[PDB]
């Protein structure tokens, strides 16, 4: 249950950090595309 | 004639690239000749197609196949030094991504579509328990699997039913653990190319308390991201960590997720991840078999170590034996997926 509950903090915080970066990336795609329009 | 394929593709090559400019014609079916004769060849397409710099609209329909249509190969490579015209939309185009692929669907399934579609597949025999008497003789616990996998199946491109799944969120902590992995995975084939949106959708299931709940989550998020190349890597970011997971059957499946999501491409970094499990003569038959069906079709190329690799475990625990075809359901399948085509 201790093992578990580190592991899903760990895995938590890769996922919220991976979320931001997709986020910012997706951004950075659409003010292209809202550019060239 | 093999002998005369090794010359007729070739000689197809320089008819339309040397007398003739139409130099898109030409590349949607010089994939003929990428297998029969060379690698070379199976490059020069991504060569000829860099050294021709005719503006930039007639060489992006060539790309838009080298996209992902039949094989991404050169997706990763055009970037050097932000030295070719429009780099960042070429590479947009050849990765599947979101506009090009997500926004497409979405434009059509609202737009074309009725975005509902509730498992009424399966809810439009409402003319068959009056047919013959009476009903509700079945009582087997196997079509909740299989009804949870046809509403799971038929609500891909942005239908996500959230608080529907609530039957199989019961069943997950119940009973049929093969079925409580089977489905989870519904969520994940529910947002197929959706990277950017649809790992939200899996996140609340990365927490659980059931590793088949948890397993089917990873096997989503490695579903989500198949045929569509995402620079943040989210499905090797997040897979990763799971590959050794313990040595039973949540050691079984958690290899599942790099085999599907990177198994277009040819990168070594996931090669050595998936390595040492195929390569430490375990004798889990099952696991050894699932992943083998990984490595052996991580690149459909010539990687002669994985090979290797796979006759050696083969010769591991197969020789002392005569009972079933288990022992030659996965692994000599990955071994003839290694260079088939």
């Amino acid at each position: 249950d201790r093992l578990r509950q580190t592991e899903n903090r760990a895995t938590r915080c890769k996922v919220e950090r991976l979320q931001l970066l997709l986020q910012q990336k997706r951004l950075r795609r659409k003010a292209r595309r809202d550019a060239r329009g | 004639k093999v002998c005369l394929y090794l010359t007729s593709c070739v000689n197809y090559v320089p008819e339309p690239e040397n007398s003739a400019l139409l130099r898109c014609a030409l590349g949607v079916f010089r994939k003929f000749s990428r297998f029969p004769e060379a690698l070379r060849l199976a490059l020069m397409l991504n060569d000829m197609e860099l050294v021709e710099d005719i503006f930039t609209s007639c060489k992006d329909v060539v790309v838009q196949k080298q996209m992902a249509f039949m094989l991404g190969r050169h997706g990763v490579f055009l970037e050097l030094s932000e030295d070719v015209e429009e780099y960042e939309d070429l590479t947009e185009i050849m990765s599947n991504v979101q506009l090009n692929s997500n926004f497409l669907a979405l434009a059509r399934e609202l737009d074309i579509m009725e975005p509902k579609v509730p498992d009424d597949i399966y809810k439009t025999h409402l003319e068959n328990n009056r047919f013959g008497g009476s009903g509700s003789q079945v009582d087997s616990a196997r079509m909740n699997l299989a009804s949870s996998f046809v509403n799971g199946f038929v609500n891909a491109a942005f239908g996500q039913d959230k608080l529907l799944t609530d039957d199989g969120n019961k069943w997950l902590y119940k009973n049929k653990d093969h079925g409580m992995l089977s489905a989870a995975a519904s969520l994940g084939m529910i947002l197929l190319w959706d990277v950017d949106g649809g790992l939200t959708q899996i996140d609340k299931y990365l927490y659980s308390s059931e590793d088949y709940i948890k397993s089917g989550a990873l096997l989503a998020c490695g579903i989500v991201n198949s045929g569509v190349r995402n620079e943040c890597d989210p499905a090797l970011a997040l897979l990763s960590d799971y590959v050794l997971h313990n040595s039973n059957t949540m050691r079984l499946g958690s290899i599942f997720g790099l085999g599907l999501a990177y198994a277009g491409s040819n990168r070594e970094d996931v090669l050595t991840l998936l390595l040492p499990v195929m390569g430490d003569s375990k004798s889990s038959m099952e696991v050894a078999g699932v992943t083998a069906l990984a490595c052996g079709m991580i690149a459909v190329g010539s990687c002669n170590g994985d090979v290797t690799s796979t006759i050696l475990q083969t010769i591991m625990e197969k020789s002392e034996t005569e009972l079933k075809d288990t022992y030659a359901r996965w692994l000599p399948l990955g071994l003839g997926l290694n260079h088939l085509g």
